[PDB]
């Protein structure tokens, strides 16, 4: 089909480690983001199959979605702060680097950054 | 493009 399977979730023989920033980031920052009314489209993996992308699976060489960092969060994946943030950048790049400036799906992603990086400015040091 | 379409009907 168009779609690969999901981005790994679990990460190797890592051990757990907790910190603030990632209560954050999992608590405050991607629950503000998952609740908001544009949130729909960026909660799971781009689905090229029913969207009839044919090429995204080509074009975007590193899948991110919410859902995905929603799971790598709950499963302690990431190391620090500054690796989530890394994937929800991606995120929104993919999107603007795939759909023609000005759709929808842009605004939306446009609109859901404008509130990430307000809620990253008040990280924990 | 491939446009993914609108995500609300503008009326």
């Amino acid at each position: 089909s168009m779609n690969p399977p999901p981005p790994e979730t679990s990460n190797p023989n890592k051990p757990k480690r907790q910190t603030n920033q990632l209560q954050y980031l999992l608590r405050v920052v991607l629950k503000t983001l998952w609740k908001h009314q544009f949130a729909w489209p960026f909660q799971q993996p781009v689905d090229a199959v029913k969207l009839n992308l044919p090429d995204y699976y080509k074009i975007i060489k590193t899948p991110m979605d919410m859902g995905t960092i929603k799971k790598r969060l709950e499963n302690n994946y990431y190391w620090n702060a500054q690796e989530c943030i890394q994937d929800f950048n991606t995120m929104f790049t993919n999107c603007y680097i795939y759909n023609k400036p000005g759709d929808d799906i842009v605004l939306m992603a446009e609109a859901l950054e404008k509130l990430f990086l307000q809620k990253i400015n008040e990280l924990p040091t | 493009h491939f446009p993914k379409g609108i995500k609300q009907i503008k009326y």
